[PDB]
């Protein structure tokens, strides 16, 4: 079976062995329920957060955002080829955005192609800075992190997950609210079918260098968790010389984890930013963050920064063995190693206890993805 | 099982260089050299034999 | 001389490669095996006592010495011939050898005259043999040997062949027996609750558990209040909680002093002496040893009719039921008060706060029942039927007075049925006693991969039920370190339940405490009985299998003595725990089975005892005789059970944890010999395993299970069910050491791919792949799917009989639109004919009491060519026939395929050569993975595995990927792959291939080992448009290979009725399921009868035939209405 | 070898056999809904 | 919640009403205890009103209490208890026909000894029986009785375990059922089709 | 505080008191044994129970070798500067994160806290 | 055909003292415990000599034609 990207959010679905049933319905009464009811089109905004249910995922996501960046210059050629794959275009080429000394057509001028209609729309890039609303150039965006879409062109602004995911506000969400399910659907496929063969230009991967960091970026992030080392030994001697008052509310053991994970938890927020700002407009993790096709600041710290810490049932590995958490510490080592912080990044590699450690806290997920299939499957069927 | 015909990804033929590949290495070549002596230049034809297994060979120990 | 870190690497894999070349991998299983057969076998015959008749003449039999013969199989005209696997698969013959056992009859005629005969080797029965075990026939042949016999060498044997069916005994986890533990209960009444499953030595009758409970505080009264927690016990056999000081009475210590001397060592400890007050006002009105052995028989297993039995009945409680692991003897009740006093003492530790609460997670308290000690259970229970029966036999001929034949006395069927009864089922115990028989201990062998074989024999299985919910047995507890592989587990209902032995670890087989015992004894150990009370606190207690045997004074001379006897292997074998809890002052000893262990290289003085000439050594592994059993004598490595590791300071790696540096532990007692060794089976194929996300370990170790290959050397032998073979398997081109012991070089299971990670044209989007068309016209990951089918022709009954013919559609009643036309005159297809969907290959015909056809049709997917067809006579003597059909999977749309790094995914499309991108050389990718599998998984380990593969076929050397190893680094892969000539980090400048532009962007690419997983589209693609329906419900069949529907349930029916779509529910659910019409009488809603060919309908009942309704409903509705008649409800439809 | 009435598969009460027709009602496996017998016990019991 | 307060009868006979105590599948009256028999709850039952029957929340003409009392036990038709054949013309009989087995033998038993005349401990075990028969009929998951099993250790499935559950009668066959003209298979993406198109394979179509 | 056993049949005593002398007495009870109280507390109820856990450390502790050694605090009594250090991890503390140390020389089990 | 009463769980299983009071009871025929018997009794001969099940289960038939035939009701069932 053949889907559509658009339709896996909706479904939950993907295509590492998934399989979903057909029904064939065998009637015209049937089947006119189905058509005027449940065909995937009159789906596309659910009413239970009054807000498109599918929107543009993956790839087109990816290179949406690439295509609408303000850089981005098409020849008379490709530019052709890209309206081949638009069926709702009217057959006339818009005049380039640049006509001298070549004629140029920006990636923005031909998305304002597949907009449907005259829809109207504001939004913002993932990136788009906070203090910018207030500065000098609040409707000239330097970064191009403002989205205006005014009647129905797409004028400046890069499209993200923000402006064409599953949210409220966003421009598919406007297209449906505005132009209605059938035009709302032509949308959805013209920009995949549009994109997905500029991407074929522009192209889109991922490997060892996106995952690599400057040496600068890496003896900052080494002398941060060098530093968090130290925070946490200088509480564990506090609290070894009881020279740790307890926080009022909290027992002095609970004093102390507050403490050490306070410590370990800025270290990791630390070292993650420190390899987030090392990171060139061209790394492809960075590319696939900030357009929200996949991943997180924190996936992208964990690959170049620092795992963190370790935690089984919401606090750090517990001393399953006596007083330690493993064979290889000394007893009552409360430690960041000793207790499951990892220093290294998965592309440093993890260490024999930060891996078993690490394992460990897998290990919880795991249990809780078995558990909550079941535990909320009852739930469902007894609101039902 | 047996050396591939061809390379899977160019299509050139390695089915004829098995016996000269195994060869070589008894010769006290490394394996790079071997790869090298018997003109597999790209890496997709160095895997084809780097990383063969013959098993047939095996199969020829069961009695028919 | 000492081996300096430059030269670590090598040696520390020098070790493990002889560990392998000894034990190899399936040690547990042929160990556990072969102590059953050895020792357990003979030791139930010997413990059995002899059998005693008289009724005058008596007569006595004893069984003295058990004797096994090869593997066996008898021909129908009787003769009998050595049994080979090969055949017992083939045949369907179950690998079974004959146990003989002699037998005295001594008689005694009242003549003072005795008359005494033996009945050398009696038969009494088969006992399947483990296969490659010391029973086995291919035990101690030779490599070429085996494959005379068509037995793949590779092949690790541990298994049963049961019917011809390969059959693993999982090992089962329990918690450990006769060692006290405390547990905290929140919710029961008890405070604290200590437990102890008490066993007899060599497993005798199941285990006995005594529980000693501390009442909760939470019943409130003046009395109650006031006087705290009493303690009470649960004695096995006994309705109702028996006060604590109650039994003491009953042992025979009275005054509150001798109770407490037992209980308590040390009376200057006012807080502990306290918490037992309350215990000694409850049983004060008790003040005699024969009132509280009445007390206790009041409450026994049957009412005592008068006082004296009620004592007699709760003396023999006490004597045998309580603590049998103490003693089972009448002069041991000195020692059950000294155990039950240390149960007390230790509960009292427990709810004093003075030692924490045991953990039911630790391995420590966990034992694994492998084979032999599952096997000797059951055995224990068919020997004492086989004497139940010869008794009873021998007691009706020795009443009439005529002598009975010992040999018609024995019932053979009931160990060679009992054994392989359970072996075949796997049900557990008897078969009349299922209800409480463990299931799921035998399963057959996983035969995917040999992978998947291996990992299937070093199998762990949970106590917990799978259908029960608990996340801490769940959990992965910090003691499975180095014991079980923190990795392989598998995902859903069984996550964490079902585990895998790590790659070194090994689970003792046990020996006899004795020689510990006596050793104690000559050293300056006090026994128990000996001692006074007093002397009880300065001194350790000294317990061995969790009997307290004594005390000892100078703890650390005697560990010191007993880790020196040990490692010289003097009178302590090497699987033997010494444990010593000093703040606890407690030396435990163990010498039981099923203790996990794992080998550690020892360490003194910041020094690992394993030196340079050692490794040397070993080099020279064959022609010197040197072997890993050496290391062991030699005392530089000694194994360590999980409890030993407790008290273990345990070194990662000596090359830095031992240096002198900054002052983190300068007393270290072992070292690992390499960290990768907490890793199973499956997880020792992942490259680069600490570059992943731990998930993504778990997922791979479940991926390789399902991998294609060559699962085995002899596949074409065989005649399995399911079998998958790949064309052209490579071995990776990214390795691990951990690999090389596998044997996965031998028999791979996945191809190198030239792996692209790009977004080509939107069809690897969401974990789909692109494959390259013209790699896979060339064979790429092309596989052959063999599938066995299996008839016999049986003849049972006074005229009914089955043949194998060809049914001629006039002939035989029963028949079908498939074709016939294949058969031949045998009823049996030829090899080499194409057979398609609705194809018979077995034409079996029953004699119909003219004759029916049940003849085998072809699955309707499968469309392949018969390979072979065997015939035979099976185990039952009848015709037998298998016929294998051969179907070449070229990988298709749909097909899954998976990197060793969790990274599964269907092919979306498949690409000719021009049409891939290409570089510039015109290297193609054969795979190209989107990059949005990468951010979210995180499995760097994937991307190096692709740049050392890189690196590899460039170089022309196989990459070591081994998890924990600091000399590889990505940047020294990049550094390496400069040198030939591509991109440091493994992109390159491809060019579009519809186009031949150059994308923008530099693709990520190089060889990277893929694996084409069981999953095929094909055999899961299933329409259903009006098939048939089942019996019971007139519903749609269930299952693809019944052509069933789908089923649309509740969640279905919930989401139409949002939607709103009336009809299309009731299509669903009423028309398109099962439509029926039903008569209803108007007067009464009852179903009335209907005739329809007369065109009368009546309801009997109301008298009436003028006034009934047809009513259109399910036939499930019709048949609950039916069903609720039958419990005399009456669902009245009424149309008005 | 034959199905007899007042046994427990009276063959007035169905056609569970493909090849088979129900006395009662003259109807076919598929045709026939069935019919309930019944037993007359010596002593009343509870309905639990 | 009224009468259990009451403990004696006002109306005539002016007596003390028993405590009534259930023992498993049997009913002791203690004022001094007494075997409460079916035949007596019966005939109490019997002469219960019909305006009384309405009171206790029963309506006359759809339930009357002694109804609750099996006299006479319906028999399911054959298509309720179909036999399955497997592996051969040997017919597997239900569990429900299993049942009607025993309670077919204990109650011809049960009659003779009544017709023979035979002790009334006798007939008081046969009536026990008759009572968990009948009982295992319908619900063959009674707490803390034995269970009955299938003369190889399967407990067998009665009438209310067929209905009870997620693959229950009602659940499994009402609320949900397998149906035709439905089909399943692998899903893999195309960009080239509509979000409202799915791609089937002709084998499927 | 302390507990007492008769004499005569050695089971538990309990306190009493008696009018004529007004003088606390330890009678037990199957035996009607008496004895004079010297003690005059029938039992003390420690809430707090601020146990001075230096007396449940064990000297031995010592030869473990796991616990972590420090020589940065030399044994007072016998001035050895090897010592074992660790926490208490005794329940019913509701807190505890302090150092016990125990000197490591052999035949000087001396302990400390800081 | 016939279902066998399970082991008793709960308390109201059991009688006042002790023993179950829902015991099994043989309804087995004469006819056919007796024919039940020579089938165990033919099985046990058979695994003392090795012979496959397929001669038993000729035995068995055999059996049941001599046993209902009836000319040899005079003769013990183990001959
Ligand atoms: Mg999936
Ligand atoms: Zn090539
Ligand atoms: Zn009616
Ligand atoms: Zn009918
Ligand atoms: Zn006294
Ligand atoms: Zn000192």
């Amino acid at each position: 079976f053949r889907l559509n990207l658009s339709v896996t959010t909706p479904y939950n679905a993907d295509f590492d062995g998934d399989e979903m049933n057909l029904h064939l319905p065998q009637s015209l009464e049937t089947r006119a329920e189905i058509q005027e009811l449940a065909m995937v089109p009159r789906m596309i905004v659910t009413p239970q957060s009054n807000r498109p249910v599918m929107g543009i995922v993956q790839d087109t996501l990816t290179a949406v955002r690439k295509f609408t960046k303000r850089d981005v210059f098409l020849e008379r050629g490709e530019v052709m080829n890209l309206l081949m794959f638009l069926s709702t275009w009217d057959g006339k080429v818009p005049q380039p955005a640049i006509l001298k000394p070549r004629p140029l057509w920006t990636g923005k001028q031909i998305f304002s192609l597949i907009i449907p209609g005259h829809i109207n729309c504001i939004r913002t890039h993932s990136t788009h800075p906070d203090d910018e609303d207030s500065g000098p150039y609040k409707h000239i965006s330097p970064g191009d992190t403002k989205v205006v879409v005014e009647n129905g062109e797409l004028i400046m602004g890069i499209l993200c997950k923000k402006s064409l995911g599953t949210s409220a506000g966003s421009l598919v969400h406007i297209s449906y609210l505005e132009m209605g399910h059938d035009i709302t659907r032509l949308f959805y496929s013209n920009i995949q079918t549009v994109i997905n063969n500029w991407l074929l230009i522009e192209g889109h991967t991922i490997g060892i260098g996106d995952s690599i960091a400057d040496s600068k970026t890496y003896q900052d992030i080494q002398n941060t968790i060098k530093k968090a080392k130290q925070d946490v030994i200088e509480v564990i001697e506090k609290a070894h010389n009881n020279e740790l008052e307890p926080t009022p509310g909290n027992t002095l053991r609970q004093t102390f984890e507050n403490q050490v994970n306070r410590i370990l938890n800025d270290a990791r927020d630390k070292t993650g930013s420190s390899a987030q700002k090392s990171l060139s407009e061209y790394n492809n993790f960075k590319s696939m963050v900030v357009s929200g096709a996949k991943g997180s600041k924190i996936n992208i710290s964990q690959v170049i920064a620092v795992v963190g810490q370790q935690n089984v049932e919401g606090k750090r590995i517990p001393f399953g063995f006596k007083h330690r958490t493993l064979p290889h510490f000394i007893k009552d080592d409360y430690g960041p190693e000793s207790r499951g912080f990892v220093e290294n990044s998965y592309l440093a590699g993890l260490t024999p206890t930060e891996f078993f450690f690490h394992a460990m806290g897998g290990r919880e997920g795991l249990i809780d993805t078995a558990v909550k299939t079941a535990e909320t499957g009852y739930i469902q069927r007894r609101l039902i | 099982m047996i050396i591939p015909v061809r390379c899977f990804t160019c299509g050139k033929i390695v089915g004829n260089k098995w016996e000269a590949y195994l060869g070589l290495l008894q010769a006290e070549y490394t394996e790079g050299d071997a790869l090298d002596a018997l003109g597999l230049k790209r890496y997709c034809c160095r895997r084809m034999l780097l990383a063969h297994v013959d098993l047939i060979e095996k199969l020829l120990n069961y009695a028919p | 001389d000492e081996i300096t870190p430059d030269l670590w690497q090598e040696a520390c894999w020098i070790v493990i490669s002889s560990y392998f070349d000894e034990k190899g991998l399936v040690r547990q299983q042929l160990d556990s095996f072969d102590e059953f057969i050895q020792m357990s076998v003979q030791r139930i015959v010997e413990d059995a006592p002899p059998i005693d008749l008289q009724a005058p003449p008596r007569y006595l039999l004893k069984f003295e010495q058990i004797y096994l013969s090869k593997p066996t199989h008898w021909e129908r005209d009787g003769a009998p011939s050595p049994m080979m696997p090969n055949e017992a698969r083939l045949r369907n013959l179950t690998y079974s050898a004959p146990l003989y056992v002699d037998i005295t009859k001594t008689v005694i005629k009242e003549g003072e005259e005795q008359l005494q005969t033996q009945h050398q080797k009696t038969f009494i029965g088969k006992i399947p043999i483990m296969l490659r075990s010391t029973y086995c026939l291919l035990n101690g042949l030779t490599d070429r040997d085996l494959c005379e016999l068509n037995e793949c060498p590779l092949d690790p044997g541990g298994y049963f062949i049961i019917n011809g069916s390969e059959k693993v005994l999982i090992a089962q986890e329990k918690m450990a027996t006769n060692t006290v533990y405390v547990f905290a209960k929140k919710d029961s009444k008890y405070a604290y609750t200590g437990e102890c499953r008490s066993c007899l030595e060599n497993s005798s009758r199941p285990t006995s558990t005594i529980w000693v409970s501390m009442l909760a505080r939470g019943g409130q009264g003046a009395k109650k209040s006031a006087i705290g927690q009493r303690i009470v016990a649960t004695l096995p056999y006994i309705k109702q909680e028996v006060p604590i000081i109650i039994v003491f009475r009953a042992l025979g210590f009275v005054s509150d002093r001798d109770i407490l001397e037992h209980i308590i060592y040390d009376f200057e400890d006012p807080e502990m002496m306290e918490m037992v007050k309350p215990s000694l006002d409850e049983a004060f009105v008790i003040q005699e040893q024969n009132v509280a052995l009445n007390f206790i028989g009041s409450r026994g297993a049957k009412p005592g009719v008068t006082k004296e039995k009620r004592i007699k009945y709760a003396k023999e409680v006490l004597q045998k039921e309580m603590l049998p692991h103490v003693g089972v003897s009448d002069f041991c009740e000195t020692k059950k008060a000294y155990f039950l006093g240390y149960m007390v003492h230790r509960l009292l530790l427990a709810a004093l706060g003075r030692r924490e609460l045991d953990d039911r997670d630790h391995y420590g308290n966990k034992r694994l029942d492998l084979a032999g000690p599952l096997l000797a259970f059951l055995f224990r229970g068919m020997f004492k039927n086989l004497l139940k029966e010869v008794r009873i036999y021998a007691q009706k001929f020795i009443d009439r007075g005529k002598d009975f034949n010992l040999e018609l006395a024995i019932k053979t069927r009931i160990i060679s049925d009992g054994l392989k009864y359970s072996l075949a089922t796997g049900n557990w115990g008897d078969q009349k006693k299922a209800h409480q028989a463990r299931a799921g201990v035998s399963q057959v062998l996983n035969r995917l991969t040999f992978a998947s074989t291996l990992s299937h024999l070093r199998r762990l299985n949970s106590p917990i039920g799978r259908d029960g919910k608990l996340a801490k047995p769940r959990q992965l507890h910090n003691t499975l370190w180095g014991m079980v592989c923190p990795a392989e587990t598998p995902e859903g209902h069984a996550v964490g339940l079902v585990k895998n032995l790590a790659l070194m670890a090994y689970i003792s087989v046990g020996s006899q405490p004795s020689p510990i015992l006596e050793f104690l004894e000559e050293w300056s150990m006090e026994n128990l009985e000996e001692i006074s009370p007093a002397a009880i606190a300065d001194a350790t207690k000294i317990f061995v299998n969790g009997c307290w045997v004594g005390i000892h004074k100078d703890p650390e001379q005697l560990m010191n003595t007993l880790r020196k006897l040990r490692r010289q292997m003097d009178i302590i074998v090497s699987e033997v725990s010494m444990i010593r809890d000093i703040r606890e002052r407690e030396i435990r000893i163990y010498t039981d089975a099923g203790r996990i262990c794992r080998p550690l290289l020892i360490v003194e003085k910041q020094k690992l005892l394993l030196k340079k000439r050692h490794i040397d050594q070993l080099k020279e592994r064959e022609y010197n005789n040197y072997s890993w059993q050496d290391l062991v004598a030699s005392g530089v490595v000694e194994y360590i059970d999980t409890l030993e590791e407790e008290t273990v300071m345990l070194a990662m790696t000596p090359d830095d944890l031992q240096e002198k540096e900054v002052a983190y532990c300068s007393t270290y007692t072992h070292c690992e010999i390499h960290p990768s060794m907490i890793l199973g089976v499956c997880a020792s194929i992942i490259p680069f395993p600490d570059h992943n996300q731990s998930p993504r370990n778990t997922y791979q170790s479940a991926m390789g299970k399902q991998a294609m290959g060559v699962y085995i050397t002899n596949f074409h032998v065989r005649m399995d069910t399911l079998a998958h073979v790949l064309y052209y398997p490579q071995k990776p081109l990214v390795t691990t050491r951990s690999m090389e012991y596998l044997r996965f070089r031998e028999l791979p299971a996945g191809i190198n791919s030239i792996v692209a990670i790009a977004s080509y044209t939107g069809y690897n989007q969401e974990d789909s792949v692109i494959m390259n068309r013209s790699a896979v016209d060339r064979g790429f990951f092309r596989s052959v799917f063999y599938r066995s089918y299996k008839e016999q022709e049986s003849k049972k009954g006074f005229d009914q009989e089955e043949v194998f013919e060809k049914p001629t559609r006039e002939t035989c009643q029963g028949m079908r639109h498939a074709i016939y036309d294949k058969l031949d005159d045998d009823g049996l297809i030829a090899p080499g004919v194409r057979v398609s969907g609705d194809d018979v290959i077995i034409g079996k015909t029953v004699t119909l009491p003219t004759k029916r056809d049940c003849s085998t049709f072809l699955r309707t997917s499968e469309t392949g060519i018969v390979d072979q067809v065997m015939v035979t006579l099976n185990q039952e003597g009848y015709k037998f026939c298998k016929i294998r059909v051969r179907s070449v999977r070229i990988p298709q749309i749909g097909d899954k395929f998976a990197s060793r790094h969790g990274q599964k995914g269907t092919c979306g499309i498949q690409y000719r050569q021009e049409d891939m991108p290409f570089t510039c050389e015109g290297i193609t990718p054969d795979i190209i993975i989107n990059p949005h599998a990468i951010p979210s998984r995180m499995t760097i380990g994937h991307l190096i595995e692709c740049l050392q593969g890189k690196v590899s076929a460039n170089k022309g050397e196989i990459g070591d990927a081994t998890p924990f190893n600091d000399a590889v680094n990505v940047q020294k892969i990049s550094n390496l792959l400069s040198d030939y000539g591509y991109h440091l980090r493994g992109n390159e400048v491809l060019y579009n291939g519809f186009t031949g532009r150059k994308i923008t962007s530099q693709i990520f690419i190089g060889p990277t080992y893929y694996q084409r997983l069981k999953h095929m589209v094909d055999d899961k693609i299933h329409s259903r448009a009006r098939g048939p329906i089942q019996i019971l419900n007139r519903q749609p069949m269930e299952g693809r290979s019944r052509d069933g529907g789908l089923r649309f349930g509740e969640m279905e029916r919930d989401c139409q009725i949002a939607h709103g779509a009336a009809q299309f529910l009731r299509e669903r659910l009423f028309e398109a399921s099962d439509p029926y019409q039903v008569h209803v009488c108007n007067l009464c809603g009852i179903m009335a009868i209907a005739n329809t060919r007369t065109h009368t309908y009546e309801c009997r009942g109301c008298r009436n035939k003028t006034q009934i309704s047809l009513v259109r409903m399910p036939y499930a509705c019709k048949l609950l209405f039916q069903e609720l008649m039958s419990m005399s409800i009456a669902p009245r439809m009424m149309s008005v | 070898g034959r199905p007899k009435l007042g046994g427990l598969m009276d063959p007035r009460q169905g056609v569970i056999e493909r090849t088979g027709r129900c006395q009662t009602c003259a109807g076919n496996m598929t045709e026939c809904p069935g019919h309930f017998g019944h037993i007359e016990l010596a002593k009343p019991v509870f309905h639990v | 919640d009224l009468c259990k307060g009451k403990n004696i009868c006002e109306g005539g006979c002016g007596r003390y009403q028993p405590r009534i105590r259930r023992s498993g599948l049997e009913l002791y009256a203690e004022w001094k205890k007494i075997l409460l028999s079916p035949e007596r709850v019966h005939e109490i039952f019997k002469r219960i009103s019909d305006e009384e029957c309405f009171v206790l929340g029963m309506e006359p003409r759809y339930a009357r209490p002694e109804w609750m009392i099996v006299t006479v036990l319906p028999v399911p038709p054959l298509s309720v208890r179909p036999a399955v054949v497997m592996q051969g013309s040997a017919r597997n009989q239900d569990d429900l026909t299993h049942k009607l087995a025993d309670i077919v033998k204990i109650n011809n038993q049960l009659r003779r000894n009544e017709q023979n005349g035979a002790a009334a401990h006798v007939i008081a075990e046969d009536v026990k029986l008759l009572q968990f028969h009948v009982a295992t009929m319908v619900d063959n998951e009674l707490p803390g009785l034995p269970r009955a099993m299938q003369k190889s250790g399967r407990p067998l499935k009665s009438l209310k375990q067929r209905l009870k559950g997620k693959e229950g009668r009602v659940r499994g066959n009402l609320m949900g059922k397998r149906v035709d003209f439905s089909a399943r298979t692998v899903i893999t993406p195309d960009p080239n089709l509509s979000i409202d198109q799915v791609g089937v394979p002709r084998s499927i179509a | 505080v302390g507990i007492r056993f008769c004499q005569e049949c050695n089971n538990m005593l309990y306190p009493k008191e008696d009018k004529e002398n007004r003088i606390l007495l330890y009678a037990c009870r199957n035996c009607d044994y008496q004895q004079e109280a010297d003690n005059s507390c029938i039992y003390v109820n420690k809430i707090t129970h601020e146990v001075d856990e230096l007396t449940q450390i064990i000297a031995d502790v010592s030869q473990d070798p796991t616990l972590p050694r420090t020589e940065d605090h030399p044994c007072q009594k016998c001035g050895h500067k090897e010592a074992v250090f660790f926490q208490s991890h005794s329940a019913r503390a509701e807190d505890a994160m302090r150092l016990y140390y125990v000197c490591t020389a052999p035949h000087c089990g001396h302990r400390w806290t800081e | 055909l016939s279902t066998m009463i399970g082991k008793g769980t709960g308390a109201a299983s059991f009688d006042e003292f002790g023993n179950s009071k829902y015991q099994n009871r043989r309804t087995m025929s004469s006819s056919d415990r007796a024919m039940m018997n020579a089938f165990k009794e033919i099985t046990t001969m058979a695994d003392r000599i090795n012979l496959p099940r397929n001669i038993v289960d000729r035995t068995n038939n055999l059996f049941k034609q001599v046993y209902e035939q009836k000319s040899l009701k005079g003769r013990a069932n183990d001959a």
